[PDB]
């Protein structure tokens, strides 16, 4: 068995929902703010947001809503987990004691139900007589609102329409009533009903079906005053409520994609709308009052207002000041003012909030050379494309270097000062027929440039048709110097070509220390491109001078030197190269037992290999046979995502749901089979997507340092903004933090009630299994601050284990010096 | 000629990487080092001597070399390790069967969420499966180890079943006891689950409806990892066993031992309601307690959601593709 | 695709076995022996004659490949019988065969074993699955003789009389190289012809061609009354050559 510890050394980042409302009291105005298992509370004030409270909950937050039932002197919060863990809280104080209740709970999962396609959707009535929840296709569960549902039991209604895109209550109604944008094969259509709780099941909705938009992404349901509901698109935006019906299609709105809405003026007269390149709009609603003293809604406006980071979620506060919820990018507070600035801006920042944003790639050096060990992490997208050069001070310091473009691979080289990084720009078919950027950015501001002339793919003879207005990927390779950070030399590949892996390294007997870049031919056609480039760079004197260039028959996913030569995974086939003292790549010896190799690792002569389907397999080098021979591979079927070496025996793999596995050798060599097959002896939920892997501390490392308990050191970032710290114990250790941490679930109050352990689990669609292998950092850091009781109550009857004395009690002091070095990790 | 197994060498391929372990050994893959067609070679041990020659090899072999069906797997020949030099009591050397290689299996691509079926892809994929159930059920041999697993597809959309070690023949006049509880838990038929002992061919059919549903819900219907627990999991959706509808219930063997919590009703047709309405009514009659008013393998091929399915159009399924990745 | 599994009289002159020295008629006897060997211990042993037949046939063929002064007659026959059980799903212990082959063999004849009886034989499988080219599958002459004998209509005593005295016809074949001469079909009819004449019956009244004289063309297209002959004659040989008679 294998004994291993997580701990997160940043939290999650990135904005994945945000709700106003009257949470806290009656009287405050508050701003709750959804990150990745962490919610944030804040209340509003005139100059920004003074932070009252932050939770974590055993789950990722899916649904986040604010309502208030009849009889509530405040809001309530209701969230649903993507394990499907429901629960409704309450915001309670007591002078200077600050705690959440659970006032309902429940998991909402079914035996039997297809997922949806758009993601959980959650909505709630206006009158607040039920919970909407779309979890499956063909189905709408509802969790009636009544006082004695504490256990939030709930019930389906079939729906015929099996693929929907949105789905809100609507205001005005006589009954409950949904509105929602459904796809079948003839387009996609808007459609009403109306919800029974009386009877458990539809009846007709108040108006007709409408033939709407072919991308009709969004549903907004427009407050009373108007009633009905707004229908936003790629194209165009439309108004509709029975007879009634509106299309706007302004240009302006064709350029980008709208992915976020929010109420600027509760009687629905205004509303905000932003998009994927960060431009912020505002939707005016036209009032027509005829003499009858009806209001009607006369006509739709739609006014740029400026450009924001790009948002997951919009929320407006009070007066001009707005929060922009940002995934990809930073989170910000805006201002927009009446009155615009000379650039004819409406929106002016206010405070910018760190976002590590999705991080793509990152290296440990230790550019101080204290010794401490600074990252340097690819974090971005696009615009909001960034270089986040993170220290630890207690807090952590980060820098950012903005790129204005998506950041994919980063490696450093210290013989010439620099990092080198990987870089993708969006650029648009133009009328000249080539294409031009939206904005300049770091592969456009280089000090000195190059763009390569190969003609290896140039016999071409291969249509490839273009249309005005079409995106494409310009994949650029740039020198950034490790002091100033500045754009020294940006190289852009060729077209339709796509950078997938970087490294420095030296080679064979050469001397010259180079970047070398594996690249893809991308064409839309091709499901997996089936040409591919290698090319060696050289950085001297201000230039980068390309070397040689190998032709390979794939796409190069990942690359790693391997003892002087170059080790490089294409396609199936996993390939080492010699370095020629005629400065060329020579094959040596390849491997195609692979169905894809996303990720390659290597200690010694060991070779770790991800594949996309198949786990990993543990590839080694023999020197006298010159060829590769399979050591063992895990036959379970896993999505890796990245993956590590931990030993020579322990390796650490990341799946695409959110999971963490470790695999050992069996080490029993009574039979062959036994050696070949890797047994995951670890298992774990993290909750995140770990896209890299990275062996390094950045807690200050020096001789001095009292030895921990643990050994090793992982760092890995994830998409958002998440950083976490892998390490291994002894299994006297692990015993001893396992069986404290079933004592600290016991004592500890969850947030919704959600049990530790069904959090933790190993979590796919088809499987669910007990943790194992690992220990929760965070629940074991989370001893220091719970009060004294209730840490005396957990060592109550504790003992340890194969140390200087077999059997030894606990005490709450004790407890308290252990966990306070394992703090000291991160 | 081409007929003579067992004197070629597995010299004549080169091993590329070992696929997977089979339940009785090892399975690689390899190339023909003469014509290049990649073929899978699986590993049979005769170094136990407790009983020889495995008999779930045996079976295979006997077996498919009768069988021949586009959706039935191939076992091209049989090769030998290099035996000892005139000492046959010496040699321990291995044999291996000859297979065509299979790019993917149904459980890899299900675990890794990587396919997306549509309606049309299972129209093909269950039509092909049935048509080759139907091949074996007419022949009257029983697979008997209906699983995610066992099913084989190539890139093309080709299906092949291949798991035959547990297969026996069936003999509707004089039914004798055979090997109990042979299906894995998660696709076993309630018979089974009950002891039947002598079972028709239709515990098959119950197995592949479990794939149907899962084709659509992408999770498999029941999980369990106790067998009471997997039949009150069928109960709930297929309805408990009771004389009305399984009058011979009553003469299996833990029909009283083996009770659910309470006579559930079936909800079938509820509990898959997004199931297409010809897709749901295969569904009922492939998961049916009864076995013998369980549906056939014919009557499934001439079902309104599998008769006019054209095998011309196989229908690949969303495969893993780099976008993807 | 499949393996040839027949051959003519006149090669049996150039059998392993024949061509080391070993005379016609011993090699007749000692396949006798080994056949009626392997029909015994599994007879002892409650095996289906399915099983028996199986064993006996993969004897056979296995001695058109090897000699009998290489491959001790009474350790391969228990192979083949050890293998037929696993074959046809009526699988026995190595160890209980041998216990039945030492029951019924004498000392000498045990002493082909060896030091080690069951290691002797569960060597050999090795060489008997290699020798019949893994072909596994075996049709034998009782599945037609009762396919065949449905087919017939009249006196329901006349007819049974008919099937067992034939059905004997077929265990007494199986002591010959029929089995590696004609198709399983074919015997199955020559058994139903033989026993015909012995019983003074016209089967073609109990067809649906009573007018058809040659009655077994609609079960075997093909078979002259040549190869029918041929095989009676080998059969009633075996009668005439020991002290047995005729069933009837
Ligand atoms: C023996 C047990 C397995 C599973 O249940 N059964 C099976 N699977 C087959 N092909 C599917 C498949 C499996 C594994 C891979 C793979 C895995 C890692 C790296 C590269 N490749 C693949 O790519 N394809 C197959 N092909 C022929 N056979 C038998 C010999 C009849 C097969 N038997």
């Amino acid at each position: 068995m294998s004994y291993n510890y997580v701990v997160t050394a940043q939290k999650p980042t990135a904005v994945n929902g945000c709700v106003t409302g009257h949470f806290t009291s009656a009287e405050d105005l508050n701003l709750l703010i959804a990150k990745n298992t962490r919610l944030e509370i804040y209340v509003v004030t005139a100059e920004g947001l003074r932070p009252v409270k932050e939770v974590g909950m055993y789950g990722k937050i899916a649904v986040m809503e604010l309502f208030r039932p009849k009889g509530e002197s405040k809001d309530l919060l209701f969230i649903l987990t993507a394990k499907y863990n429901a629960c409704i809280l309450e915001y309670k104080q007591s002078g200077e004691s600050i705690d959440i209740i659970t006032r309902a709970h429940g998991n909402v999962q079914d035996r039997i139900g297809r997922p949806s396609e758009t993601g959980i959707i959650g909505i709630i009535d206006p009158e607040c007589r039920m919970i909407g929840l779309r979890l499956y296709d063909g189905l709408f569960k509802v969790i009636p609102l009544d006082r004695d549902n504490k256990e939030l039991k709930a019930f389906n209604i079939r729906l015929e329409e099996l693929h929907v895109i949105d789905v809100k209550f609507l205001y005005g109604c006589q009954a409950p009533t949904i509105c929602f944008v459904y796809q079948d094969p003839q387009g996609r259509h808007v459609k009403t009903y109306e919800v029974s709780l009386r009877e458990k099941e539809f009846n007709k909705g108040p108006w007709k079906q409408e033939n709407v938009e072919a991308e009709a992404s969004m549903v907004i349901a427009v407050p009373e005053p108007f009633g009905g509901a707004i229908i936003i698109g790629q194209e165009s935006i439309t108004y509709h409520n029975g007879d009634k019906y509106l299309a706007i299609a302004p240009p302006i709105i064709k350029q980008s994609t709208i992915v976020c809405h929010n109420r600027v003026d509760p009687n629905g007269s205004r509303y905000l709308l932003g998009d994927m390149e960060g431009r912020l709009f505002m939707l005016l609603l036209e009032k027509e009052e005829q003499m009858d003293g009806t209001v009607t809604l006369k006509d739709l406006r739609v006014e740029l207002l400026g450009e924001t980071s790009i948002a997951e979620c919009l929320t407006y506060l009070d007066n001009g000041v707005v929060f922009v919820g940002s995934r990809l990018g930073d989170s910000q507070l805006v201002k927009l003012n009446v009155d615009s600035n000379e650039q004819g801006s409406y929106v002016v920042a206010m405070e910018t909030f760190t976002n590590l944003g999705p991080i793509v790639d990152m290296c440990v050096v230790d550019l101080e050379r204290q010794g401490q060990g600074q990252l340097v992490t690819c974090s971005g997208a696009f615009k909001e494309g960034s270089l986040r050069i993170i220290r630890n001070g207690q807090k952590l310091h980060i820098r950012t270097v903005p790129l204005y473009e998506s950041p994919r691979k980063i490696c450093y080289q210290e013989v010439s000062q620099c990092f080198g990084v990987l870089s993708s720009r969006i650029e648009v078919q133009d009328t000249s027929g080539g294409t031009t950027a939206l904005r300049p950015s770091a592969s456009t501001q280089a000090l000195s440039s190059s763009v390569s002339s190969s003609k290896l793919f140039s016999s071409s003879t291969a249509p490839h048709e273009t249309s005005f207005g079409e995106e494409v990927e310009v994949h650029n390779l740039l020198i950034i110097d490790q002091h100033t950070f500045e754009v020294l030399h940006a190289h852009q590949f060729l077209q339709n070509e796509y950078a997938l892996s970087l490294v420095s390294c030296k080679l064979g007997k050469d001397p010259n220390t180079y970047f070398i870049v594996g690249t893809a031919m991308v064409y839309p056609e091709e499901a997996e491109p089936k040409q591919g480039r290698i090319v060696v760079f050289q950085y001297s004197d201000g230039k980068l001078q390309t070397v040689a260039e190998k032709e390979v028959k794939g796409a190069v996913y990942s690359m790693v030197e391997f003892n002087g030569k170059l080790l490089a995974s294409i396609n199936s086939t996993v390939r080492l190269y010699e370095w020629t003292t005629e400065k060329e790549l020579r094959t040596e010896c390849n491997h195609y037992n692979n169905i894809m190799a996303l990720y390659l690792k290597t200690k010694g002569d060991f070779i770790l290999v991800g594949d996309l389907m198949r786990s990993v397999l543990l590839l080694a080098y023999k020197p006298m046979e010159g060829n590769f021979e399979e050591i063992a591979r895990d036959f379970n079927p896993n999505w890796m995502s990245a993956v590590e070496i931990l030993d020579d025996d322990n390796f650490l793999g990341a799946e695409n749901a959110f999971n963490l596995f470790v695999c050992q050798k069996d080490s029993a060599a009574t039979t062959d089979e036994e050696r070949q097959h890797l047994q995951e002896v670890g298992l774990f939920h993290l909750g995140e997507f770990v896209n890299v892997f990275c062996h390094g501390s950045l807690v200050m490392q020096n001789l001095g340092e009292t030895s921990t308990p643990t050994q090793g050191s992982v760092l890995f970032g994830t998409v958002n903004g998440m950083i976490g710290l892998v390490t291994s114990l002894s299994e006297s250790w692990y015993n001893l933090l396992l069986d404290m941490q079933n004592r600290l679930n016991k004592v500890i109050k969850s947030v919704g009630k959600i049990e530790h352990s069904f959090w933790r689990s190993f979590h796919t669609e088809r499987k669910t299994e007990p943790a194992t292998g690992f220990i929760d950092g965070d629940l074991i850091e989370s001893f220091l601050d719970i009060s004294r009781p209730k840490m005396q109550e957990v060592v109550a009857n504790l003992q340890y284990d194969d140390g200087s004395g077999m059997k030894r009690e606990a005490t709450a002091d004790d407890l308290i010096k252990v966990v306070e070095e394992l703090t000291r990790i991160h | 000629t081409e007929s003579d197994w067992g004197k070629r060498c597995v010299d004549k391929f080169d091993i590329i990487g070992i696929i997977g372990e089979g339940t009785y050994g090892q399975v690689y893959k390899a190339k023909d080092k003469d014509t290049g067609e990649l073929v899978a070679l699986k590993k049979v041990r005769l170094d136990n001597e407790k009983e020889g020659f495995p008999i779930t090899a045996i079976r295979e072999i006997k077996i498919l070399r009768q069988l021949i069906h586009r959706s039935v797997v191939n076992m091209k020949e049989i090769v030998t390790d290099k035996q000892d030099a005139l000492d046959f009591k010496k040699d321990k050397g291995a044999f291996y069967l000859v297979f065509e290689y299979m790019d993917h299996d149904l459980m890899g691509l299900l675990e890794s969420g990587l396919v997306h079926f549509s309606e049309d892809h299972i129209k093909s994929f269950m039509k092909q499966l049935m048509e080759g159930l139907e091949y074996c059920h007419k022949k009257n041999f029983l697979h008997r180890d209906i699983k995610c697993s066992n099913i084989l597809l190539n890139n093309s959309g080709q299906i092949k079943l291949a798991d035959f070690g547990l297969a026996r023949l069936y003999n509707s006049e004089e039914s004798r006891p055979y090997t109990n509880k042979v299906i894995t838990l998660w696709y076993r038929p309630p018979e089974l689950l009950l002891g039947e002992e002598r079972y028709t061919p239709a515990i098959d059919v119950w197995s592949c409806g479990c794939i149907l549903g899962e084709l659509f819900t992408k999770k498999p219907i029941f999980q369990a990892n106790l067998e009471l627990a997997q039949l009150e999991l069928i109960s709930r959706l297929c309805g408990s066993p009771c004389p009305a509808v399984w009058p011979d219930v009553i003469r299996l063997p833990y029909f009283n031992t083996m009770k659910p919590k309470k006579q559930y009703r079936r909800r079938l047709r509820e509990e898959f309601s997004f199931i297409p309405s010809a897709a749901l009514d295969l569904l009922d009659h492939m998961l049916t307690l009864d076995p013998s008013k369980r549906c056939t393998a014919e009557q499934t091929l001439q079902s309104d959601f599998l008769k006019d399915v054209e095998l011309s159009k196989m229908a690949p399924p969303d495969l893993p593709h780099w976008q993807d990745c | 695709t499949k393996p040839c599994w027949y051959w003519d009289k006149k090669d049996l002159a150039h059998t392993p076995s024949q061509l080391e020295g070993l005379d016609p008629a011993t090699e007749a006897r000692y396949r006798r022996e080994g056949a009626r060997f392997i029909f015994d211990v599994g007879t002892r042993l409650g095996l289906h004659y399915d099983t028996l037949a199986t064993g006996i046939i993969y004897f056979h063929r296995f001695y058109m490949f090897h000699s009998f002064k290489q491959f001790p007659r009474y350790v391969t026959g228990a192979c083949c019988l050890f293998l037929a059980g696993k074959v046809e799903e009526t699988p026995k212990k190595c160890k209980d065969i041998i216990k039945t082959a030492r029951s019924l063999l004498n000392d000498v004849q045990f002493g082909q074993f060896g030091d080690d009886p069951k290691e002797e034989v569960m060597v050999l499988e090795r060489i008997l699955l290699q020798t019949i080219k893994f072909d596994l599958q075996v049709e034998h002459p009782y599945q037609f003789l009762l396919k065949y004998a449905k087919q017939l209509k009249g006196d329901k005593n006349k007819i049974q009389k008919l099937v067992q005295m034939a059905w004997t016809f077929v265990n007494d074949s199986l002591c010959t190289t029929l089995s590696l001469q004609w198709e399983p079909e074919i015997i199955a009819v020559a058994v139903m012809y033989l026993a015909g004449r012995l019983c003074k019956f016209e089967i073609q009244e109990w067809t649906s061609k009573p007018m058809y004289r040659r009655w077994w063309e609609q079960f075997v297209q093909d078979v002259p009354v040549d190869v029918l002959e041929d095989i009676c004659h080998q059969i009633l040989d075996l009668y005439s050559q020991g002290k047995q008679q005729m069933p009837h």
